[PDB]
């Protein structure tokens, strides 16, 4: 599964184009979630930061 | 005035399958071997048989 990076600049010249209208994801697929869901380890879920007056 | 927000968006239209690929989603279906996807428990109540598709 491909990851791309764009870049704002290259060889071709563009003027007055189309609108590529894309639409229906379907939900089996490409599901659509958040909260999110992390990963972490073990000890790094207890600890504190203390302040001083 | 709280004026509490949400997202509203269909949840069963966006359920079916696309038309060239609810051919995959249906018979093809032999080439994995389930597991994960149904949901089955067991009470010896008895009886119970909740087996979900």
């Amino acid at each position: 599964r491909i990851k791309h990076s764009l870049t704002v600049t290259g060889a071709t010249e563009h003027d007055t184009v189309a609108d590529i209208v894309l639409g229906q994801t379907g939900e089996d697929v490409i599901t659509i979630s958040m909260v999110e869901p992390m990963s972490i380890a073990v000890e790094d879920m207890y600890g504190y930061v203390l302040d001083t007056p | 005035m709280w004026h509490y927000t949400s997202i509203n968006n269909d949840t069963r239209v966006a359920l079916d399958p696309k038309p060239n690929q609810i051919r995959t989603i249906t018979k093809p279906n032999t080439v994995p071997q389930l597991g994960t996807d149904y949901l089955y428990t067991f009470n010896s109540q008895r009886r119970s048989h909740t087996l979900r598709l």
